[PDB]
């Protein structure tokens, strides 16, 4: 379904693991009161 | 291996390949065993 | 001349100078082991493996 790769940040340690793969869950939650119709499959099928 | 899979997928969606072998492979020898010991990455067997 | 067994100050200052590949001058004794290394955990783990074996 998904496959991704991510670097981490500024550092001085090549073998230290990091959190750059968190960016696979990146979403915006400012305007989160009402539903996105784009998530609902029914809507998406009607458009097709 | 996960980078392999990513490169693999994006090769299929680009429309460059319909099929793709995808994976990874690595051997254990004397000299890597030693160098991972000097990084203190591997379990010291005498402590164990 | 007289006899003085080595200071723990001279012997601690040499095993941090030798490991970091520097002279005695370049390293101040007032600076920490974590400061002198920078951000390298491997070099900081390797200096506290010398002083654990030495003293
Ligand atoms: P530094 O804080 O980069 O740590 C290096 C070690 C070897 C401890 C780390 O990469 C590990 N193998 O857990």
């Amino acid at each position: 379904a998904m496959a991704a790769t991510a670097t981490d940040k500024i550092g001085r340690s090549v073998p230290a693991p990091g959190k750059g793969i968190l960016t696979t869950a990146r979403e915006h939650h400012s305007s989160v009161k009402y539903a996105s119709p784009n998530l609902n499959m029914k809507y998406r099928k009607r458009q097709l | 291996s996960v980078e392999s899979v990513d490169i693999g997928v994006e090769t299929i969606l680009s429309g460059k390949a319909r099929i793709c072998i995808v994976g990874g492979y690595d051997d254990f020898q004397e000299e890597g065993s030693f160098e991972f010991g000097n990084m203190k990455a591997t379990s010291n067997t005498l402590e164990e | 001349i007289a006899d003085e067994p080595v200071k723990a100050s001279l012997l601690l200052h040499v095993l941090v100078a030798h490991k970091l590949k520097k002279s005695l001058d370049s390293i101040p004794m007032s600076k920490t082991i974590k400061d002198l290394v920078g951000g390298k955990s491997t070099v900081q783990n390797e200096i506290l493996g010398d002083l654990g074996k030495e003293f």
